[PDB]
């Protein structure tokens, strides 16, 4: 048992080819650890501004100065993270994001492999050390699992049988889990990655107003990895057991974005609940994380709301404990989008809010006539000094 | 002819309406089944006034409003009241549930289907009129229907109409005094809709007028028909000078060109000065100076706030009754020597005054004494600050914890619109303090050339 | 057009119901052949809240009577309102479900599940805007636990966006008539804390305390606690039936009295209650009928208020009264007793006002408290439970319907998640580290 410190990272988009063949004007600024942002329809008033954990400017794709590669993002959050869980201890990775911001290649990546996302990259990392690693006397492990989670109903996505509402239990020693759940064994990464296409052709997706093509379902694909070792001994024995969370989540939204009735507000409202019930227990665990961290001390295990809903009492134990987590969140840089990137940011400032502060640019021209005002008065000083005036 | 088109929303609003159009009717002889027999008795005239009452064919005068909630009780007790025949059959009332102190809940989910039928016969009252100088909203924040759908309905008017004057009429939540547990919610939500949208917003507080009642009426035990029949009382005395003549006549747009400094700050005070039992309306003169200085006593406001720990920007008398100009231009003048009040150094006149000859009407079962003057006082400072920050702090509260927001997010909202709402409040309280500063010394820091 | 559709399980269930629709009955003035011969022109007004109307110019209750055993149907049928329900509304079964929370959950009741299913859903059809509905039944017993519970979660399931109450008769520690009372109650609060959006908690001891000291009744009866309830579940939706000065929906106490989804158990109360002789000695207004509503030995759940603190509270009070003597006592009530109300709530006292009294009085008032001292009844049946799961004292008598040791383990870690969350905010102040 041990922290749950949560990592923050966000992480702006090229633009499209739509965007690109518009006039459309970028409105996201980074420098640090601050992205500030500016009302297209309000320029005369101030820019909003926030802090993360860590910015990523992935608006050039070739560029090479101040560029967020690939590579760059893996090593600060997916390198650290799949160490962690092979040291025996869970991990768990958020994508949040609504269309059009472009979670799904930061949560994939594209085919060609030479700009990859989290997923691909740690899968091959992930066998890469378990296959340089099998002497006489280990044994190595890996399933998989793939489920979503319809108006805090859950659903499987591999198996073809009607989509029934499987049934949530708690085993009192293993936690939440879901009855009925198949669970299959891989060995390659190639493996992992077509389950994942055919489990995403199954999910529920609905055409909105922003787009044709909507998650309206948090999804899971969870990879399970066991290690057993051989001692001298004619025993052989599983040493440790740890799990990595690949959590997708469904955007938040605005019934004045999306104005229809029925199915729609129903599963609006389900995953806006779902998401504010995450953010309070990321908060929570963020703050119990800080506190003990710096004080040492115990103040009993507190409460943190995990029966609230489903999503978060399945992925009990991955928040929870000794862990450690991450949320991604992507931006869209288009003018037009003003209103769903300023929302995200409200939604990636959640856990480990931190100050901000105002980001100030001096004019040029002022802070040549404060300075050469200063010099001149220093000169003077001088001169004088030396009873040369 | 100036028409204005009264808009009641929420079981407050349509109980304001209740008392109003009570002293409507009474003030220009209209029976309860809009017959006016004291044209028929005389022989003709122009007492059917167009301000309120529409004139049909066979003298039938139909009144110029807009009923409007979710709940089908607070509306069918005027269906089968006193009342029935006064009002067109139409008084647009959705028969389902009701906002249910949730802002979503009337903005959002259940406020569609019903405000494209209120817009519609709001067209069509408005295309009765000829020279419609405004609108009078009446609703009450801490409400959920009173929030959600007047934020929807004047969004709206605004995208419509846009030009046309939108004064507020609203109860603002007490300080102490509460009827909900999630007021403050409600009443922060509605902040950006009061504020862009508006153009004067009074507000009234039912602490203030319980005090005022106990103490000035003598009345130990209120009721809110004692609240709306002196809310009623004000908005006539608004309303009177483009109804009766007058020395000096004050339509709806000289109010906004003479208290609204920016455009930010239409937030004014109001009170009503002549608030007294018929017993004690002997063994007192009641003269101009009496009334007037009685506006300025911090006792007799009308919301929970000391003028004396902020500074006036702007205020508005209105006269009613056996006035005359020099009485008034004493008092102003009396008014001006006194250390207690204290106007902002970059508005020197600070006054504007309306003088009209019709007295007040006094409501058959009422508790306010029969007066041959009376003086309304509308009053744009800067102590309204406070009335926002006590709430403010409340919000906070209930907002670190992130409590009773599972019911606004099941209903179309996210988080956001709930800190968005946050800074702008503290926006407006910034600019409330910027105001209010004196002007830096010798504001153009120090001057003086060679001669 | 608001609509409540009544349900009633089991033979505490029954009873409450047939008690509360003779009490609704009166205030409707309908005569037990169903016709109507009241005097007010108001009782029409929204009669169709709980009736429907007959060919006859007939009124007929929406209740919907379900139990196992059909020995309790024919006992409301033989009674003074017997002929008021349809004939088609008593749904009932033979070989009762015996005390048994599996019978009456999996074994049995999953039989006739379908069947009330099909009148409930009848009755849902033909209302012009269905509000929510509501449920009788006892905790402690058999067929009522468990097919409330099943219901329940049928409903909830069909009905996602409706409002659902839940009138249970929870078990005592001293008054307990049944010796598997933990295990029902445990598993039924096991759903109740999941599937219900508002329930109310009672229990015979705090009423049976009610009667002796404040009624001063000799020999109480079942009926007389029944008269309680009814009292009680009248008063708890009066602003839909009659209008008010500040009108008060079932959906407004439940986004006031809730503020989390889980915290959900109510402690009623009514005011005013005297003695037959007494009654002329004490006079009749807000602040006596607020002393008594906020007075500990008034709840009818044996909770003492004083071992925590109020998140919420409710005041539905009846009668032409005054605004600001309701306003000022209910601010005075939460300024004196500063410290039995949560801090981080400025102000967690709801009020509503409804213009027509009852029958015979002037005034009356409705209490609904939300307070952290409800754990302690859920610790009490936790304290029981382990005792008899430990040793598996007659588990048998479950799993030979078909149930799991794993269930009752998941009912226990439920509760206890539940104590715990009330339990956080009921210490006085949260300052060191
Ligand atoms: C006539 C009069 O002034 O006498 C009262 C009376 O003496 C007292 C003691 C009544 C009386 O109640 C009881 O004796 C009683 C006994 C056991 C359990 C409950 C009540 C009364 O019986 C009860 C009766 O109440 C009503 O009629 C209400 O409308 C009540 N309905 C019924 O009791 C009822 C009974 C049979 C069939 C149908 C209805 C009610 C309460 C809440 C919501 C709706 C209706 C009243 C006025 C009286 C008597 C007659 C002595 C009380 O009644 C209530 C619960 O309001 C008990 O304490 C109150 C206060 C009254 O002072
Ligand atoms: N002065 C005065 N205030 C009132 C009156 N009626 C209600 N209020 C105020 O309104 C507040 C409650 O909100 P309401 O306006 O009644 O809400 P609503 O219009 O019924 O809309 P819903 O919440 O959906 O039912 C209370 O806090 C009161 O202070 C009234 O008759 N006179
Ligand atoms: N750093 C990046 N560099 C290049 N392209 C990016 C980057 N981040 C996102 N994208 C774009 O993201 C697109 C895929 O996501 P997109 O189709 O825009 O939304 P979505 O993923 O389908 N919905 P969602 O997952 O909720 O964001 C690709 O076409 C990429 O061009
Ligand atoms: N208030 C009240 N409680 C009752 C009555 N009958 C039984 N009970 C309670 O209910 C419990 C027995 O449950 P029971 O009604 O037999 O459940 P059922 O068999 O499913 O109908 C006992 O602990 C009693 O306290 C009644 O008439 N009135
Ligand atoms: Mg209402």
């Amino acid at each position: 048992m041990a922290g749950a410190s949560v990592k923050v990272a966000v992480r702006v988009r090229p633009f499209n080819s739509r965007e690109m063949s518009r006039d459309s004007k970028c409105i996201i600024q980074m420098s640090g650890s601050t992205t500030t942002i500016v009302n297209p329809k309000q320029p005369k008033e101030t820019p909003k501004s926030f802090s993360f954990d860590y910015s990523y400017w992935s608006h050039t794709s070739p560029e090479d100065i101040n560029y967020a590669s690939q590579k760059q993002v893996y090593r600060d959050i997916g390198e650290e993270m799949l160490q962690h869980a092979f040291e025996g201890y869970n991990v768990c990775i958020f994508a949040y994001g609504q269309t059009g911001a472009g979670k799904s290649y930061t949560m994939m990546g594209k085919q060609e492999k030479d700009q990859q996302g989290i997923i691909p990259q740690l899968c091959e990392d992930l066998f890469s050390r378990i296959n340089d690693t099998t002497n006489d006397n280990m044994s190595y492990s890996v399933e998989v699992s793939y489920m979503e989670i319809y108006c805090e109903r859950v659903r499987d996505l591999l198996n073809p049988k009607n989509k029934g509402n499987l049934r949530v239990r708690e085993h009192p020693l293993l936690g939440p889990y879901v009855e009925d759940l198949s669970k299959l064994a891989v060995t390659s990464y190639n493996d992992i990655q077509d389950l994942m296409d055919s489990g995403n052709k199954a999910r529920t997706v609905a055409a909105t107003n922003m787009n044709e093509t909507s998650s309206r379902s948090h999804a899971v694909f969870n990879i399970i990895f066991t290690q057993k070792r051989h001692d001298a001994e004619t025993n052989i024995t599983t040493e440790k057991v740890s799990k990595i969370s690949l959590v997708d989540l469904a955007g938040s939204e605005r019934a004045d974005s999306t104005g229809a009735k029925g199915t729609r507000l129903k599963e609006g409202a389900n995953i806006n609940k779902s998401l504010t019930t995450l953010g309070k227990v990321i908060s929570a665990l963020a703050e119990m994380d800080s506190g003990p961290n710096k004080n040492k001390k115990k103040k009993k295990t507190d409460f943190i709301p995990y029966r609230d809903s489903v999503l978060t009492w399945l992925l009990r134990e991955n928040l929870g404990g000794n862990s450690r987590t991450a949320m991604v969140a992507a931006l869209s840089p288009a003018d037009i989008n003003y209103d769903e990137t300023l929302s995200t940011l409200r939604y990636a400032d959640r856990a480990k809010q931190i100050r901000c502060n105002a980001v100030i640019n001096e004019d040029p021209n002022n802070k040549l006539i404060r300075e050469l005002k200063d010099e001149v008065t220093r000169l003077r000083d001088l001169l004088y000094a030396q009873g040369l005036g | 002819m100036r028409e204005c088109i009264s808009i009641h929303v929420g079981q407050a609003g349509v109980q304001i309406g209740n008392a109003c159009w009570e002293l409507y009717c009474l003030e220009h002889g209209i029976q309860p089944d809009g017959q006016m027999p004291s044209d028929k008795t005389i022989g003709g005239g122009d007492d059917s006034f167009n301000t309120f009452f529409s004139e049909t064919g066979a003298g039938k005068h139909v009144p110029r409003a807009v009923f409007v909630d979710l709940e089908p009780t607070v509306i069918d007790e005027v269906r089968t009241g006193t009342y029935r025949q006064l009002f067109h059959p139409e008084q647009l009332i959705t028969g389902k549930e009701d906002a249910a102190n949730n802002y979503a809940r009337g903005h959002y989910t259940i406020g569609k289907e019903i405000i494209d039928l209120v817009l519609d016969r709001i067209r069509k009252l408005a295309d009765q009129c000829t020279g419609l100088q405004g609108f009078l909203v009446f609703h009450s924040f801490g409400g959920g229907t009173g929030s959600g759908f007047t934020s929807l309905l004047m969004e709206r008017l605004s995208v419509d109409y846009g030009k046309k004057s939108k004064l507020e009429f609203s109860i603002y939540p007490a300080p102490q005094v509460s009827t909900a547990v999630v007021e403050p919610y409600n009443s922060i939500l509605t902040t950006h809709t009061t504020l862009e949208h508006s153009d004067c917003a009074f507000m009234v507080d039912n602490e203030a007028i319980y005090d005022i009642c106990r103490r000035n009426l003598d009345i130990e035990r209120p009721t809110y028909t004692n609240l709306n029949r002196l809310i009623s009382q004000i908005v006539s005395s608004i309303t009177a000078s483009l109804r009766f003549d007058g020395a000096l006549n004050v339509d709806l747009t000289e109010f906004q060109t003479n208290l609204v400094p920016y455009p930010r700050i239409h937030f004014p005070l109001a009170t009503y000065a002549p608030v007294i039992s018929a017993e004690k309306a002997y063994h007192e003169q009641l003269s101009v100076a009496e009334i007037t200085n009685a506006c300025f006593e911090p006792a007799n406001q009308m919301v929970k706030c000391d003028p004396r720990h902020g500074k006036y920007m702007a205020c508005c008398l209105l006269y009613r009754g056996d006035v005359v100009p020099k009485d008034v231009n004493a008092a102003i003048a009396t008014i001006k020597t006194k250390r207690s009040i204290q106007f902002v150094d970059w508005c020197p006149t600070g006054f504007k005054v309306g003088i009209n000859y019709q007295p007040p009407t006094v409501v058959p079962g009422g508790d306010l004494a029969k007066v041959q003057r009376a003086v309304c006082m509308l009053s744009n400072t800067t102590a309204i600050a406070e009335a926002w920050a006590r709430l403010d702090h409340k919000f906070d509260l209930m907002y670190a914890k992130r409590a009773f927001v599972h019911w606004y997010v099941g209903e179309g909202m996210e988080e956001g619109e709930f800190s968005e709402a946050r800074e702008d409040m503290a926006a407006l309280e910034k600019d409330y303090e910027e105001v209010g500063v004196d002007s830096v010394e010798g504001e153009g820091e120090e001057e003086g050339e060679e001669y | 057009m608001r609509e409540i559709v009544h349900i009633q399980a089991g033979q505490c269930g029954n009873q409450i119901g047939a008690k509360f629709w003779e009490v609704i009955s009166d205030e409707h003035g309908i005569d037990p052949t169903g016709s109507y011969h009241g005097d007010s022109d108001l009782q029409l007004e929204r009669i169709n809240v709980y009736y429907n109307e007959a060919t006859g110019n007939k009124y007929v209750p929406r209740a919907i009577l379900v139990d196992l055993e059909p020995g309790t149907m024919d006992s409301v049928r033989s009674g003074p309102f017997g002929q008021i329900f349809r004939p088609d509304n008593f749904v009932f079964g033979q070989s009762g479900a015996g005390n048994n929370w599996a019978k009456g959950h999996y074994t049995e009741g999953a039989e006739l599940v379908d069947s009330v299913l099909d009148v409930v859903r009848k009755e849902s059809e033909s209302c012009d805007c269905l509000q929510g509905f509501q449920l009788t039944h006892s905790l402690g017993g058999g067929t009522g636990s468990g097919m409330g519970t099943l219901l329940i979660s049928k409903i909830r399931e069909e009905y996602p966006d409706r409002i659902m109450n839940t009138f249970s008769v929870m078990p005592s520690p001293k008054v307990s008539d049944t010796v598997v009372e933990p295990y029902n109650a445990t598993l039924s609060v096991h759903q109740l804390v999941e599937n219900t959006d508002e329930t109310y908690c009672i229990d015979n001891e705090a009423l049976y305390d009610i009667c002796f000291r404040t009624l001063k009744l000799t020999t109480p009866t079942y009926g007389d606690l029944n008269h309680l309830v009814s009292a009680t579940m009248s008063g708890v939706t009066t602003c839909l039936r009659f209008p008010g000065q500040l009108n008060a929906d079932l959906r407004k106490l439940a986004v006031n009295m809730v503020p989390f989804p889980r915290l959900h158990f109510f402690m009623p109360g009514f005011a005013p209650l005297t003695s037959r002789g007494s009654q002329q000695y004490r006079a009749l207004t807000v602040p006596e009928l607020t002393q008594q509503m906020f007075d500990s030995k008034n709840m009818m759940a044996a909770c003492d208020p004083r071992h925590g603190r109020y998140l919420t509270v409710a005041a539905i009070f009846r009668g032409r009264m005054s605004m600001k003597e309701v306003d000022e006592q209910m601010l005075n009530v939460q300024n004196k007793n500063s410290s039995y109300f949560v801090e981080w709530i400025p102000n967690n006292v709801k009020t509503a006002v409804c213009d027509i009294p009852p029958r015979g009085l002037k005034m009356s008032a409705t209490f609904i408290g939300n307070s952290t001292a409800i754990q302690e009844l859920f610790k009490r049946i936790s304290e029981q439970f382990t005792a008899m799961f430990r040793r598996k004292a007659f588990l048998h008598w479950y799993t030979g319907e078909g149930m799991d040791e794993m269930e009752f383990t998941e009912a226990e870690s439920n509760m206890n998640d539940l104590v715990s969350e009330y339990q956080q905010y009921q210490d006085a102040t949260a300052d060191e580290q």
